[PDB]
């Protein structure tokens, strides 16, 4: 299948230079369609040094669709439901910069290692960090740090 | 069929304006999706498993030292 095989070479390349802040693989080999994904919340940014655990899950048509990605902590953030699953641009299947097969789990990882430094603020999976994300940036800096320590198990 | 040499697919490429190019199979599943160009717009297991494993809660270890600065 084209799916695990691309699934068994992107594992085998992520592996080889992963990108600071990030662990992500198959959560065993036996089925390359469920990964865990650990992001580090990057320096001077307002998720600094949390850790936070993502499931994706991969389509039998891959890379043709995008995999579903599901945070399994807890989460403030305009780009995150309620229930963990993020929703940005290159998450969604076919103006914004969608998925296409040349995509890939590395780039997907950028991009949400790129969102919790700076939100997509209009975009409504968390309305309500969306609104305070602008109107009060100042508690939604003390909610993100309190979300950080949980993910810490502190 | 296969190749009978290598037992691969052996399979013609499509090229596109763009510049950009596919096997014919695999360009055809994605304009079942999407009229455009994909490119642009138109060793034990068990070593494995727990190298990544150590690499996680090390990440995590990591990210407790630094925020407790
Ligand atoms: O002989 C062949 O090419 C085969 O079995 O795929
Ligand atoms: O067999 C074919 O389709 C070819 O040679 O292009
Ligand atoms: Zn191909
Ligand atoms: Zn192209």
């Amino acid at each position: 299948g084209t799916a695990l095989k691309r699934l068994m070479a992107e594992y085998k390349q992520l592996t080889l230079n992963p990108p600071e802040g990030i662990v992500a693989g198959p959560m065993n080999e036996e089925n390359f369609f469920e990964w865990e994904a650990l992001i580090m919340g990057p320096e001077d940014t307002c998720f600094e040094f949390g850790v936070f655990p993502a499931i994706l899950s991969f389509p039998l048509d891959y890379p043709l669709s995008p995999p579903k990605m599901r945070f399994t902590c807890e989460m403030f953030h305009p780009n995150i439901y309620p229930d963990g699953r993020v929703c940005i641009s290159i998450l969604h299947a076919p103006s914004a910069e969608r998925w296409s097969p040349v995509q890939s789990v590395e780039k997907i990882l950028l991009s949400v290692v790129s969102m919790l430094a700076e939100p997509n603020d209009e975009s409504g999976a968390n309305v309500d960090a969306s609104k305070m994300w602008r109107d009060d940036r100042e508690q939604f800096y003390k909610i993100a740090k309190q979300i950080v320590q949980k993910s810490l198990g502190l | 069929d296969d190749c009978a040499i290598c037992w691969d697919s052996m399979q013609a490429a499509r090229k596109l304006p763009c510049g950009h190019l596919f096997h014919n199979s695999c360009l055809r599943s994605w304009l079942e999706q999407d009229t455009s160009c994909p490119t642009c717009r138109m060793g034990s297991a068990d070593e494995r498993q727990r190298m990544l494993v150590q690499r996680k809660d090390e990440l995590l270890q990591q990210a407790r030292k630094r925020f407790l600065n």
